[PDB]
RNA sequence: AGAGUUAAACAGUACGUGAAACUGCUUAGAGGUUAAGCCCGAUGAACCUGAAUAUCCGUUAUGGAAAAUUCAUCAUUAAAAUUGUAAUAUUUAAAUAAUAUUAUGAGAAUAGUGUGCAUUUUUUCCAUAUAAGGACAUUGUAAUCUAUUAGCAUAUACCAAA
RNA sequence: AAGUGCUGAUAGAUUUAUAUGAUUACAGUGCGUUAAUUUUUCGGAAUUAUAUAAUGGCAUAAUUAUCAUUGAUUUUUGUGUUUAUUAUAUGCACUUGUAUGAUUAACAAUGCGAAAGAUUCAGGAUACCUUCGGGACCCGUCUUGAAACACGGACCAAGGAGUCUAACAUAUGUGCAAGUUAUUGGGAUAUAAACCUAAUAGCGUAAUUAACUUGACUAAUAAUGGGAUUAGUUUUUUAGCUAU
RNA sequence: AGAUCAAGGUUAUGAUAUAAAUGUCCCAGUGGGCCACUUUUGGUAAGCAGAACUGGCGCUGUGGGAUGAACCAAACGUAAU
RNA sequence: ACCUAUACAUUACCGCUAAAGUAGAUGAUUUAUAUUACUUGUGAUAUAAAUUUUGAAACUUUAGUGAGUAGGAAGGUACAAUGGUAUGCGUAGAAGUGUUUGGCGUAAGCCUGCAUGGAGCUGCCAUUGGUACAGAUCUUGGUGGAUAGUAGCAAAUAAUCGA
């Protein structure tokens, strides 16, 4: 299924030692099978290129379950693409019968972080969580970061 | 009767002789068609004196007169009649050889049709056969 | 891999292609979210692009000779190059030979 | 006799597009002619950038189309981008601008047109600005991408910060000996 | 070995093709040195491949025939396109553009008729005149350029050496 | 050092310059003031002023700068002076003329592509045989070094060795782009294909801690914010260049 | 030690530029070397042993030294002169 | 004096490397001539004839330049299959095989005539593979020299006559 003329064997055939050397022939396994031995005769290769192999840092959690750390993330950077931008122009006349209502857990997200630099309208954000800067940089604009259940 | 083409040049040649592949005199297994030797202690690869000569691009013939036949023409394999209608106005650089596959039945027409368009066929008198 | 088989549309076949691959204006209904691919070059006629009078009011240099003309002569046996190259040296020829 | 010309007298570059695209291999045919007969350096850097891969023609979001344009003083300078203009949702209100591009994502064609300005292929650029008067020829970062984050790595120097080829992010994955001063050493 | 059979026995039971290795026979030339082979330059023998027509100091001067013509100074007539205008409908409110229909105009275009329509026209073959009826190739020749090699030598200027 | 005045030979000569761009600028020949001078008388022949800055020569002024300085060498020149020297003041035609487009072409001889039929001249180490000269050790391999008194190979035909996979990484191609990816399934259904498609799911979009915590620029705005070195587009006025 | 102004002549040895600068693939091979000038240690010496410099051989044909891996000339597209 | 290299030099040719040029052809350009604006003079217009595509992946111009194992990269080339194509070839002779048939290529290779043969085969564009042999004391079959008739067919007493 792979175009063989561009493979080297179509081309190296036939000069004699097939690209692998007269002195230092292509033998079976001249260094070790696999990660042998990254602690004796491959150690330079294993630190560089992978510092941190060969130890134990520690706290064992027998049977981690991947729900107790779920918490999907969203910054204030989006937050307003979740309502339409075509529903951003109308509150940008200016006219504030709004903040809107954003229910970030109905979308998929829990943690509202604060990267952001979001506009001067208020928002009403029902998410399950907070950043310190998500609470500030919303309530400065008027609205409120609110707890989803 | 066909005039040779396009006011002919003088076709001159670095080697006429063809290159004949080391040790092919010695063995019946080795064909005389050239291989480059790859092997280390070889005096032909190493280009010793009075051994023989390898190919290279330096013997390459003139770019005007490259693939030109003895007649100043260049070949064009014709396989049926309406390939000759390609040579209606290339009859002044090219020439046709009727293929080996083309039979004695049709060749009589290809020869007669190519006599009208004045092309110089390089093998008439093929499948003549002044017979059935 | 070779585009363009000779094809025959019936009538109600032909009238559905504005739904399958939708249109240039709107997407398609029968292929959810599909949007017809845009070419890298919309006008794609080079001989009218190069024709053109919007471009030939910019163009500079149609270098119309070839300027090969090459052979180095010898200004020590070919006298006619001496008087081309060092024109004063024609005088010294007609002075001492006189 | 002479010693020398060694190498590389063979200079190093690419001289036709490797895309066999019949639309790209026609804009090249055009822009050969717009830089050998109008010797602009604007038009070299379109023939040179019609050649490169898709690394070396990196995407450039709709906000940098706009974030650069609003560096002002040219309110009718079309934005020339030899590549893709994608869409930034983090920009909300988009200014009316005129865009030249090889590919435009439709969520960005739906927005620029709505504003509404233009979207130009590169043959409508040259039929409008052949010499490139009043244009803004931009390119997104060539080392934006994350393949480039791993080049090149001695742990032992105080400046590497260059991202191993792990399979997975966690403890008990290259986080112990040679990274921490307790286990082994700090790199 | 004759004969016979088949399209064929060069398909006769190694039964399609029938390669190489190796070889009996015929024909050819040759033989005391690198053992033989072989490279390169030539060679004898043998076979072979390729070869040319409109000019000097011109595709010029000039007379003969034939046929014939939308050609003329030709003229009408019939088209079908082309090109360039105009108009409608398709168009992304408009224009542009692009298509398709409609219409104008020019010159061209065939086909048919047509001063004389073969009057000196018109397409095709023949006459003589300057170099020669070549035009090419293989050669001796000639002068020219490039690189070079040998040769004779008109004349200044220089230092002491009288 | 000057061409001084040549005489001999050698080898070589790209070019389909429109098989998508000067054969023209040069000079050289042949028609249209003058007048005496000279020479041969058949040509030629010579002659001035005709306009130079004049460059060289002379005289002189002048100054820059110097080997050594009595001087010499200059330098910027300038004037006068005459002795010379050189260039410019040849259009219109017309040549088979010379040059220049990698400067080879004019003259002859030899010979007829010749209707089928068929010679002449050149060439053919094609793949051999004959005759000489020159060169010329047996390949593959390992090796510092092989013709090796190193290993394999008597010869011939068939077979005969860098692959599938898995997972990464880079480069290039292609599709879409903060996304993307039917393919486990389902549906339509023409048949192990193609098409269509719901809920996810991977990977990306946010990270860092051993962990619990925590979670990305003063701000409704900002590409390492800021700084350098910046290709490029806009821009400044200036003489200025082609057209105006 | 810096951030912005003001002044600055003719850019501050010579000769060079077969293009240089920079990433990635740290991709292939290699990680047995031998020879030589001058320097040099061990050995009595060695065509032995071990180092420093430059150049070679390895990988390299051709001319010369009758002969030769390294010597002396010279580095190699096919040909004429 | 003179002889002598694959060095030096000038030329032809091949490649490489580096530059440079060409694409309004309902256009450009000649040669004449009719008219002409006329600027004396040179242009513009009409006529008659003429030249003027290139897989622009092309064509044209110019200069330098060429060692190579291990090794890497490009471009070709042989083999066989698949998807399209060549209104392909074929008992009027396919493949194969032979061959002092004739050429082409720098080469790998390829075309062609004749000979034999007796039913299938190819060029091109894709994409692919059980994809190229001189070696491996390689595998399997065949054959040479030796020697095609050499070593040898000699222990166990022995046969001979005539039919």
């Amino acid at each position: 299924m792979s175009n063989i003329k561009r493979k080297k064997t179509r081309k190296l055939r036939g000069h004699v030692s097939h690209g692998h050397g007269r002195i230092g022939k292509h033998r079976k396994h001249p260094g070790g099978r696999g990660n042998a031995g990254g602690m004796h005769h491959h150690r330079i290769n294993f630190d560089k290129y992978h510092p941190g192999y060969f130890g134990k840092v520690g706290m064992r959690n027998f049977h981690l379950r991947r729900q107790h750390k779920f918490r999907p993330e969203i910054n204030l950077d989006k937050l307003w693409s979740l309502v339409g931008a075509e529903k951003f122009a109308e509150l940008e006349k200016e006219k504030s019968t709004k903040a809107p209502v954003i229910d970030l857990v109905k979308f998929g997200y829990y943690k509202l972080l604060g990267r952001g630099h979001l506009p001067a309208r208020p928002v009403i954000v029902k998410a399950k969580y907070f950043s310190k800067k998500a609470e500030d940089k919303i309530k400065k604009a008027g609205g409120v970061c609110l707890l989803s259940a | 009767m066909t005039i040779r083409p396009a006011y002919r040049p003088k076709i001159v040649k670095k080697r006429t002789k063809h290159f004949i592949r080391h040790q092919s005199d010695r063995y019946a297994k080795l064909s005389h068609k050239w291989r480059k030797p790859k092997g280390i202690d070889n005096r032909v690869r190493r280009r010793f004196k009075g051994q023989y000569l390898m190919p290279n691009i330096g013997y390459g013939s003139n770019k005007r007169t490259r693939h030109m036949l003895p007649t100043g023409f260049k070949k064009f394999l014709v396989h049926n009649v309406r390939e000759l209608e390609v040579l209606l106005m290339q009859n002044r650089v090219y020439c046709g050889e009727i293929a080996h596959g083309v039979s004695s039945k049709k060749r009589k027409e290809i020869v007669e049709r190519a006599k009208q368009l004045s092309v110089r066929l390089t093998n008439p008198n093929g499948r003549l056969r002044s017979q059935e | 891999g070779h585009v363009g088989r000779f094809v025959i549309w019936t009538e109600s076949a032909f009238a559905r292609l504005n739904d399958l691959f939708g249109t240039w204006k709107k997407p398609s209904t029968l292929k959810k979210g599909y949007n017809l691919p845009q070419p890298k070059m919309a006008n794609t006629d080079l001989s009218r692009l190069l024709k053109s009078e919007e471009i030939r009011k910019v163009l500079r240099d149609p270098r119309k000779r070839v300027f090969r003309s090459v052979r180095r002569l010898n200004p020590l046996t070919n006298v006619r190059q001496l008087i081309k190259l060092n024109p004063y040296a024609e005088v010294l020829k007609r002075r001492a030979a006189l | 006799g002479i010693d020398i010309n060694h190498k590389y007298d063979r200079k190093v570059r690419r001289t036709e597009p490797k895309s066999q695209d019949v639309y790209l291999r026609l804009l090249v045919k055009l822009y050969r002619f717009l830089q050998r007969r109008t010797n602009k350096k604007f038009n070299r850097i379109i023939l040179k950038r019609l050649f490169m891969s898709k690394i070396n023609r990196p995407p450039l979001s709709l906000q940098r189309i706009a974030r650069f344009f609003k560096a002002a003083n040219q309110p009718e300078s079309t934005i020339v981008v030899v590549g893709t203009v994608t869409d930034d949702a983090r920009l909300l209100v988009v200014p009316k601008l005129t865009v030249c591009a090889l590919h435009v994502t439709q969520t960005a064609r739906e927005r620029i047109l709505k504003a509404g300005g233009e979207v130009l292929t590169f043959d409508q650029l040259a039929l409008r600005s052949p010499t490139g008067k009043n244009t803004l020829l931009l390119q997104g970062r060539r080392t934006a991408r994350t393949a480039c984050k791993h080049f090149g790595k001695a742990p032992g120097v105080p400046h590497s910060h260059t991202r191993p080829y792990v399979r997975s992010k966690g403890r008990k994955f290259e986080r112990a000996r040679g990274r921490r001063s307790s286990c082994g050493y700090k790199k």
